[PDB]
């Protein structure tokens, strides 16, 4: 009963008060101050305070809020010591390996489970090949996304996060079939009014995120990929039609054929495929029952290829609007799809950052691709998505010589990353 | 409030 | 050399101006006084006036702008006395005949040439048929459409009118080929820097007019009946998604439903097929080359079903704005689809009028629909969209039984001009 | 200016 909670992040504060709350782990808190002024601002102010706190918007989500203390707060992974029976992974899935192997070797040796809250697609094989030289019976466990959405309203009191919206439904799967840990998590869910379906494995829940699938068209285009790195002359948006944003009959192509690469993946891995449509209008976003009809969205799934895409369009273009919101009195709804693309920006050290779009796609899709070599899979599409981001990249390098750059403009990065899966696949 |  | 025009609103008097400037006619109008408040304001302004007034907006149309006088205004039709060589009509296509019949037996004795400047399919015939009955030798002429935009800008001085635009092409046919009267049209045509297509016959000129295929489906289905015919709670748009306008997947099939149905008739009288993309993309409104690709535009005739919808689909969706518009400073370009739906309204002595749309849209149907019987063609889309607009005529009927209705809510209108067209097609 |  020690929890290790890596990340110090509004998703790591508020599950951190559910353990406080509802376990009976004694919880440690992990940030990185050595390279991160984010981490240091989080530790510098829970010294201050000495409590974290959990606000909530809709009453609907009562149970999520609190204040707590933990046990204590690390500023820095290396300092962590001693033995932890859980660990739980409330970082980016792109630092779950390089996080890990800065832990030691007293510590890796204690864990039973690693709990992954935001995890990609081949997540729990990097985190299990990597574990199993330490544990011989690692239990990991994947959930499909993060519970909600939680932020920090003020960047200066970052220990005080808020919860605007808890997700209708989430999956989840563990190595270890209906273990205790899925039970207890399971009986935990339904605790905190959070729909949970648990699936047959990891992998199985890391495939129903609906971004694993929408970002890599959406982010890694021509459009796209200007505004995030060059600018545009007017403001431009993620979800509108061209010219105002990407959408466009090609983009919505270049999603359908991703989608495909990745259901023949989940075909060898005999994990069900994903019915993209169904997803995004019963899961995600609703819209009118007008605007599509609901035998479509059943059988979106073999439909044939253009009147998939026509689907997919259609659905995007019903949610310009929030048609449930109030029109007002000339008739216009909340607009919806203005959504800003975020541009590479200087962090306060001077040095340029790629957003968290597309950055953290590049690494879903190097993961994607790199499974579907293993495999035998081609994945056209994934590679082209990768070529162009990597272009920008090299394009940005080439004309900001006088700028510092982060680690994020690199290539080829994730090798470890990459070394792990592949082991993981020769063993099975 | 908008399209996450 | 004395021409008849029969019309006074806006577009005869932009025809009359050049008439007056670009040809050797004496030129006669003729409004209805007897049965039109608009009609009676007109011809009290030019009696005052003793002046017509053409204004342009774009200096491009300088040739069409001047200030003429006639040789008379008539008051009503049946005062129309003597002998024309070429009569014009300026009116709506459903006023043809009733107002052919209204002129005496010697004006129509005399009459060489009936030039239709408005017509819907089917025009000619009803025309021709009709004329037959005096003339041995009648020709035709059908114009597409009208030659651009022409209004009054303000209602207290109706004699003076504002062309705003003009048309990039017109189609154009005679009953007789190559005739005299096509070539002095066509040198007309040249002079006023319009172009201008001869084709084989007038019935091909007919088709190809977007609005006959376009407007039905927009006003003959639910959601824009209810807005003409009983209103919205909030101010809904013609051309705007749903729920803020009536496009959906549905209309959008219905729309290719009634072009296929259309084609059919078409290929029945041997005239060449209209594709209705390229016409709207290349002819009416253009969009972005990213929006939709080039090949697809050319072959839309031959392409799938579903792809045919896709692609009609994303053409409305890509003029929801004018993409070629200047954006404003925060990306938003001008609202082009905020077109509100005109309501059945009161004219000043009390009678419920039904506005224009989709008015006149009842008639082209119905006589599309009656053309399709006489030939055995299926029209089970036609038939659907006349019994809508039927059912909210009846629905009006019935629950504003205390109001004054025009002859517009009426059943079966149009028996002289079915007559006609069943008599032309018994003959050939 | 709008559609027409
Ligand atoms: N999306
Ligand atoms: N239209």
């Amino acid at each position: 009963s020690k929890l290790l909670m890596i990340g110090t992040g509004p998703v790591a504060i508020q599950l951190a008060n559910i353990c406080y709350l509802k376990s009976d782990y004694e919880i440690d808190m992990v940030g990185r101050a050595s390279t991160s002024e984010k981490s240091k601002r989080l530790y510098q102010a829970y010294k201050k305070e000495k409590q974290f706190e959990v606000k909530i918007q809709n009453e609907a989500h009562q149970h999520l809020e609190g204040k707590f203390e933990i046990n204590r707060l690390y500023k820095d992974v290396k300092n962590v010591k001693g033995e932890y029976e859980t660990v739980v992974m409330a970082c980016t899935a792109d630092a779950y390996y390089d996080t890990l192997q800065q832990l030691s070797l007293e510590t890796l040796q204690s864990v039973k489970h690693v709990i992954l809250i935001s995890p990609t697609f081949g997540s729990q094989m990097i985190v299990e090949q990597f574990m199993s030289k330490f544990s011989q019976d690692i239990e990991v466990i994947s959930f499909s996304t993060y519970l909600g959405d939680t932020r920090i309203v003020d960047k200066e009191a970052p220990n005080h996060v808020l919860t605007t919206g808890v997700k209708k439904k989430l999956y989840m799967g563990s190595t270890h079939s209906n273990s205790t840990m899925c039970q207890r998590i399971s009986a935990l869910a339904e605790q905190l009014k959070i729909q949970l379906e648990v699936v047959e494995s990891p992998l199985h829940a890391e495939t129903r995120n609906s971004s694993l699938y929408v970002h890599p068209p959406l982010f890694m285009n021509d459009f796209s990929l200007k505004a995030i790195f060059e600018g545009t002359d007017v403001p431009v948006y993620v979800y509108k039609l061209f010219p105002e944003g990407p959408i466009t009959m090609t983009l919505i192509r270049e999603m359908r054929l991703m989608w495909k690469e990745m259901m023949a993946i989940l075909q060898a891995f005999r994990v069900p495929s994903v019915n993209l449509l169904q997803f995004m209008v019963k899961e995600n976003y609703p819209v009118r029952p007008e605007t599509l009809d609901e035998g479509d969205i059943e059988h979106f799934e073999i439909l044939p290829d253009i009147l998939q895409e026509y689907l997919l369009y259609v659905r995007y273009t019903a949610i310009l609007i929030d048609p449930f919101s109030q029109p007002d009195e000339n008739g216009h709804y909340f607009d919806f799809s203005a959504v800003p693309f975020k541009q590479v920006y200087k962090n306060e050290q001077d040095v340029v950052q790629i957003p968290r779009m597309p950055s953290e796609d590049y690494y879903r899709t190097a993961m994607i691709q790199h499974i579907g070599k293993m495999l035998g899979i081609k994945t056209p599409m994934i590679d082209q998505f990768l070529t162009r981001y990597e272009a920008s990249c090299q394009a940005y390098k080439d004309m900001h010589q006088d700028q510092q750059l982060s680690s994020q403009f690199n290539t080829n990065l994730f090798e470890g990353d990459k070394a792990l899966v592949t082991k993981f696949l020769e063993i099975n | 409030a908008h399209h996450a």
